[PDB]
């Protein structure tokens, strides 16, 4: 969230690896821009 | 605004913020009345010595002079020069080459 | 001070245009109107 | 200035308004040189 | 944006988005009943360019 | 000033001059003794600095 628009950026990779964080490197493109205005100060996910 | 916005006993219902426990960033929104506490003590409920309601009022009426009556304000901002472009000027596009 | 060629430019406006007349400016006095010279030296005299 | 680019200075300023800040950029810029040109007598030296 | 009936207060001051239009600023600019237009990243003349 | 013994009658009202010597508020607006305190053109947190 800068100045009131709250950016997304994300990635998907394919991968082959059993249980860490795969080390390696890629990088994000910029997904969407919202003008959302508001606070932020904290979060959470959503499963299914 | 003095035609437009004010009346002959005063339009009580614009509001300023007279205290904060600090300088709001640019472009920052405070929606609160929350007291300010002037004094050391603390200071719960609607109203207490050295306890201050946040806000205060204009009252706006035609008979004040220059200075004192009403005036609205707009502040477009906007950024430039850097990203697509949204909005533009009624310059018309010609061809390209 | 002393002067070469000096030249007096009289008229009459709405006050609220006053503003206009200053060297270099864009509304209709200044524009279709009295345009001053950008580099103009000399004085503005107005009065009600 | 308001910006290292001087047609975004050019293309957003009137001629008199843009003058306070492109002779900011002819100054820094000038200076560059100078001391580039400096630099570059100096280093002169040391080949000749 | 101008003629809007009642305005905002300050303490809750109104944002209005702008996007996917075209903007006539000599319609601002030209308009005696503004006493102030005054702009501190253009000229107020390049705002139609 | 503000414990004075006798106060003038206001279409008397005495103007008094103040200087040479440091303004500290700080047993004036922190204190109890007025129903009212309000200032025009500082704010009274700043009297001090
Ligand atoms: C938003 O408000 C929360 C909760 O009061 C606070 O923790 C956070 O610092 C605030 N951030 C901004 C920038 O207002
Ligand atoms: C007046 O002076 C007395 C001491 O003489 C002090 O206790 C009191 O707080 C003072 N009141 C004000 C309003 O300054």
């Amino acid at each position: 969230n800068i100045d009131g628009y709250f950016k997304i950026y994300s990635k998907h990779t394919p991968i082959n690896l059993v249980r860490d964080l795969p080390q390696g490197f890629s990088a994000l493109e910029p997904l969407v821009d919202l003008p959302i205005g508001i606070n932020i100060t904290r979060f959470q996910t959503l499963l299914a | 605004s003095n035609n437009l916005d004010s009346k002959v006993g005063g339009n009580y219902n614009y509001l300023y913020r007279l205290f904060r426990k600090s300088n709001l960033k640019p472009f920052e929104r405070d929606i609160s009345t929350e007291i300010y506490q002037a004094g050391s003590t603390p200071c719960n409920g609607v109203k207490g010595f050295n306890c201050y309601f946040p806000l205060q009022s204009y009252g706006f009426q035609p008979t004040y002079g220059v200075g004192y009556q009403p005036y609205r304000v707009v502040v477009l901002s906007f950024e430039l020069l850097h990203a697509p472009a949204t909005v533009c000027g009624p310059k018309k596009s010609t061809n390209l080459v | 001070l002393c002067f070469t060629n000096v030249y007096a430019d009289s008229f009459v406006i709405r006050g609220d245009e006053v503003r206009q007349i200053a060297p270099g400016q864009t509304g209709t006095i200044a524009d279709y109107n009295y345009k001053l010279p950008d580099d103009f030296t000399g004085c503005v005299i107005a009065w009600n | 200035a308001i910006s290292s680019v001087l047609n975004d200075i050019l293309s957003r300023l009137d001629k008199v308004e843009a003058e306070v800040q492109i002779d900011r950029l002819i100054t820094g810029r000038l200076q560059s040189l100078q001391t580039y040109v400096t630099q570059q007598l100096i280093r002169a030296a040391e080949i000749r | 944006v101008f003629n809007a009936t009642r305005f905002a207060s300050v303490y809750a001051w109104n944002r209005k988005r702008i996007s996917n239009c075209v903007a006539d600023y000599s319609v601002l600019y030209n308009s005696a009943s503004f006493s102030t237009f005054k702009c501190y990243g253009v000229s107020p003349t390049k705002l139609n360019d």
